[PDB]
């Protein structure tokens, strides 16, 4: 009797919930945790070494058959000792359900490659490599994708200024475009939009160490 | 065989090289410290030999060689 | 203060130099082609000189892993110059010829502002 | 019709299941089509025909339009029916402006009223999204309907309050019309 | 016989029962080598045997299709082959073992960067 508040698919929660335990007890050495986010999606938290085994397990085993690898979403979170987090969001056409696999890594240690598992990922690893610097081991060609040539630093990190360090112009002495130190006509005016009053009690003490 | 040709070519590299001391440039002159050449100098020097000999040398040769005589051994090779 | 951690490529400092010097070979060997291919002012000797200084840019790198990455960057930039994906602007970038070396001694800084 | 080639359930339509018959009348039809380009003739006659449809070009700038009352164009700072400035420097328009194209500095006029001193918009950063006017609590700033405001110099685009007020004065009648049309509806 | 599989590349395959039977046998042996206390094992036998037991009763390929569900035979054989590769890799992976790594504290905690009471 609350039309504003949606009601998730409960039976979908049932199936994903029992299936999630299936995955946890079938890959004990790798699956670190399996949780069911309230948005009805299913997350599978693994250790960095089991990346390929989990993906290979999923795409292949009958009960998973998660063939399509939608993307490799990269997340950066300083204050986590090995911060750079990765998300492999998969689909299963046979059973019509979605699953998310997640892992962590630092800015230094490399990471397994999904090129040998799903051909779809090839470009994505190139994208994260360009955007965060998360190396990928066994990746065929780790060329940068998006940033321009000779670009230093990986901008999607949160310790990187929004406007970058340098910017281009055109020279007449040299008939050519030159990169110069930054110089902004109007400095980007942040706004400090911080809540003084905790608007959410439910997440307060929940998920504590 | 051709030891004149190997020695002649080998000598002319360092003889006619920048960054080097002409005297003390013995065939038993260790590129690294005896000759005073940096490792990077050493890499470019062996390359100039790959220029003057057109020969594909392995990187393992780098440490297996020390002295112009050493590359003479690898050049008559 | 040691950590028992994964490798990337090189397992020992000497392998690191082996990889690092391999890159130095490709770059030294490439320079003449770029002088021809890229119609830019730079000449072979200057390009070679910069290549030396630009390795000297980081001499006191110590960690095996860090030096591995520096080489990974170089192998990339090598290929981008080997093939001509880059542009004359991009390649010259190493010289920074648009801006005059800014004043450095205290008075020149003081008399020219912060 | 020829039979299918894959049996289809509902909720789908296969667009190639139709079979290419081997009946003699069917092959000779296709053969004659290729030998005398019947299909080209059909398309040929279509374009001849479609000369005889009147072109839909508006004789701009004489003929022109149409737009709708909500069109988002030139910016304008309106004035009350007395002529007083509507803006009170509440600065929501800046706070919401996705492009951060708005800059405001307000003080007290000698009367003691809360009013702007500088009010600037950069229509080389504005996206004409209209979030500013949807946010303003007194309808001070509006996306006026003018859209032919084209300049030869980039500097000429950075409007300040004087320029914006002038546009409000110039376009006040039309803006009044639209708001009367949409206020109760927006 | 069905004219087409409705998919490009996926061709109509005869003797499906023989192929399915042969695939089921190999995967069963592949899991046979596994340790007896592996959840992956425990389930694959019952699933595969359920499939490999349904394979026989329905000589008609279409009848078998309905009985097994899960899609048509042409894809279904590919499903089996995938799992063959899985078992060979699975034996090589030893994933039945226990946790290789424990996540560092505050690794999987959201939201981040919030002080705590010890
Ligand atoms: S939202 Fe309206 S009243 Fe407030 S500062 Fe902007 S123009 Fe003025
Ligand atoms: S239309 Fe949008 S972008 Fe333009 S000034 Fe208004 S709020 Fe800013």
């Amino acid at each position: 009797d609350k039309p504003t508040v949606r009601q998730p698919d409960a039976v979908a929660r049932s199936h994903l919930s029992d299936f999630g335990r299936y995955v946890a007890e079938c890959l004990p050495k790798y699956v670190q945790k399996v949780q069911l986010t309230a948005g009805d999606e299913l997350e599978v938290l693994i250790a960095p070494e089991g990346v390929v085994p989990v993906l290979q397990f999923l795409k292949d085993h009958h009960q998973a058959q998660f063939t399509n690898l939608v993307d490799i979403a990269g997340v950066d979170v300083p204050c986590r000792k090995n911060r750079f987090e990765v998300v492999y969001n998969l689909l299963s056409l046979r059973y019509n359900s979605r699953i998310r696999v997640k892992t962590y890594t630092d800015e230094l240690t490399p990471l397994d490659s999904a090129c040998e598992v799903h051909k779809a990922a090839n470009w994505y690893e190139r994208e994260i490599w360009d955007m965060y610097g998360v190396f990928f081991a066994n990746h065929p060609d780790l060329r940068r994708i998006l940033t321009d040539y000779g670009f230093e630093g990986h901008p999607q990190r949160r310790d990187f200024p929004l406007s970058g360090y340098v910017e281009l112009r055109y020279d007449d002495e040299k008939k050519r475009v030159v990169c110069e130190p930054l110089e902004l006509a109007q400095e980007f005016r942040k706004f400090d939009l911080s809540a003084p009053w905790e608007q959410f009690p439910n997440f307060r003490n929940a998920n504590p160490p | 065989l051709s030891l004149k040709l190997i020695n002649e070519r080998v000598l002319l590299v360092l003889k006619l090289y920048d960054k080097i001391d002409p005297s003390k440039l013995n065939v038993e002159s260790h590129f690294i410290n005896d000759l005073g050449l940096d490792s990077l100098d050493h890499v470019e020097v062996i390359m100039a030999m790959e220029d003057e000999f057109g020969f594909e040398i392995p990187d393992s040769d780098a440490e297996k060689l020390l002295k112009p005589a050493d590359i003479i051994k690898y050049v008559a090779d | 203060a040691v950590q028992q951690v994964r490798p990337i490529l090189s397992v020992d400092r000497e392998e690191a130099r082996k990889r690092a010097l391999n890159l130095y070979k490709a770059w030294y060997r490439q320079i003449p082609y770029i002088v021809m291919d890229y119609d830019i002012p730079m000449t072979v000797e200057q390009c070679r000189d910069k290549l030396r200084e630009e390795f000297v840019k980081h001499r006191n790198v110590t960690d095996i892993r860090v030096i591995d990455m520096l080489v990974i960057k170089g192998q990339m930039e090598l290929k981008e110059s080997v093939e001509i994906w880059k542009q004359k602007g991009h390649i010259m970038r190493y010289w920074k010829e648009s801006q005059d070396p800014k004043p450095t001694d205290f008075l020149s800084k003081f008399i020219q502002g912060v | 019709e020829p039979k299918d080639i894959v049996e289809v359930p509902k909720g789908y339509v296969y667009v190639n299941n139709k079979e290419l018959s081997m009946e003699f009348a069917d092959i000779t039809d296709r053969a004659a089509s290729t030998m005398f380009f019947g299909e080209l003739l059909r398309g040929f006659a279509v374009t001849l025909a479609h000369i005889f449809k009147e072109p839909a070009t508006i004789n701009y700038p004489f003929e022109k339009g149409p737009l709708s009352p909500r069109f988002r164009g030139e910016h304008a700072l309106r004035r009350y029916p007395s002529g007083e400035e509507r803006c009170i420097a509440c600065k929501l328009c800046e706070a919401i402006c996705p492009a951060q194209a708005i800059t405001i500095e307000a003080e007290e006029r000698a009367d003691g009223s809360r009013r702007t001193t500088r009010y600037d918009i950069d229509m080389t950063k504005c996206i004409y999204c209209g979030f500013c006017q949807e946010a303003c609590p007194v309808d001070a700033i509006v996306e006026g309907p003018n859209f032919e405001f084209s300049t030869e110099t980039h500097e000429e685009l950075l409007y300040n309050k004087e320029k914006l007020l002038c546009n409000g004065d110039k376009w006040e009648s039309e803006i009044a019309s639209n708001l009367q049309a949409d206020h109760l509806y927006r | 016989i069905k004219a087409s599989t409705g998919l490009t590349g996926l061709a109509v395959s005869t003797n499906p029962h023989h192929t399915l039977s042969a695939l089921y046998g190999k995967i069963l042996r592949a899991v046979s080598k596994m340790p007896q206390d592996a959840s992956y094992r425990k389930y694959t036998e019952q699933l595969v045997k359920q499939r490999a037991d349904s394979v026989a009763q329905h000589k008609d390929i279409t009848a078998l299709e309905k009985a097994v569900g899960c899609g048509q035979v042409e894809e279904l054989i590919v499903q089996a082959e995938n799992e063959l590769i899985l078992a060979r890799k699975m034996l090589g992976w030893k994933p039945w073992e226990k946790l290789v790594q424990a996540a560092p504290a505050k690794q999987w905690d959201w939201p981040p960067a919030q002080i705590m009471e010890p």
